RNA sequence: UCUUUCUCGAUUCCGUGGGUGGUGGUGCAUGGCCGUUGUUGGCUGGUUAAUUCCGAUGAACG
């Protein structure tokens, strides 16, 4: 279980 | 030999590859993309008469001599339909698009 | 002081002075967009070129 | 493209429209 | 703009006519379009004392 930090790294609408 | 020259300048006008004026002719000549050059023989000043074939031979370009300039000018599209009749003394065909083969083995 | 229009000077064969006999009488521009055919204007104290202002004094 | 033309009396320039 | 030649090259530029004339101005008719003539619901950010400031972000009834 990973790639949630990568999901939160994308700071765009 | 003029009809072959006429059709090769006509297809140069079709493909927009020729350059009109001794300035544009010389720029096409010395940048090593020219294919053939055409010089009028009805010239007064002899300074530019002799250097054009020197430029042609320095860059290995063939040359065709024409007696008239106004006929050459109206063939290469310097007139609009004609009211204004102007003619050029030098024109270089940088690239082509049957009788062009006749021209190229007339060069040899 | 009427609005006269400037007439360009019809210089006789300004083309036929950058070459001899072969080589270039003037310098060649070392620019990336153009060069080696764009003749380098050499005025009596300075220089002047075509496009991207590669100027030497 | 059309179907009819000026038919005869020669051509001068084909014109580059593309 | 006044000297010095570097470049783009037909995209041209000089003069003359009581003949039209043009980003011409102005008045009439003219097609569309705004506005003009009730009722009930329903937070990534920096910032200030403060759910503070700026910054992205809906439905029926007569
Ligand atoms: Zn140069």
């Amino acid at each position: 279980t990973f790639s949630k930090v990568q999901r939160f790294w994308e700071s765009n609408s | 030999v003029n009809t072959a020259l006429q059709e090769v300048l006509k297809t140069a006008l079709i493909h927009d590859g020729l350059a009109r004026g001794i300035r544009e002719a010389a720029k096409a000549l010395d940048k090593r993309q020219a294919h053939l050059c055409v010089l009028a023989s009805n010239c007064d000043e002899p300074m530019y008469v002799k250097l054009v074939e020197a430029l042609c031979a320095e860059h290995q370009i063939n040359l065709i001599k024409v007696d008239d300039n106004k006929k050459l000018g109206e063939w290469v599209g310097l007139c609009k339909i004609p009211r204004k009749v102007v003619g050029c003394s030098c024109v270089v065909v940088k690239d082509y698009g049957q009788a062009k083969d006749v021209i190229e083995e007339y060069f040899k | 002081p009427k609005k006269n229009k400037h007439k360009r000077k019809k210089v006789k064969l300004a083309v036929l002075k950058y070459y001899k006999v072969i080589s270039r009488l003037r310098r060649e521009c070392p620019s990336d967009e153009c060069g080696a055919g764009v003749f380098m204007a050499s005025h009596f104290d300075r220089h002047y070129c075509g496009k991207c202002c590669l100027t030497y004094c | 493209s059309s179907v009819m033309r000026r038919n005869e009396q020669l051509t001068l320039h084909d014109e580059r429209f593309e």
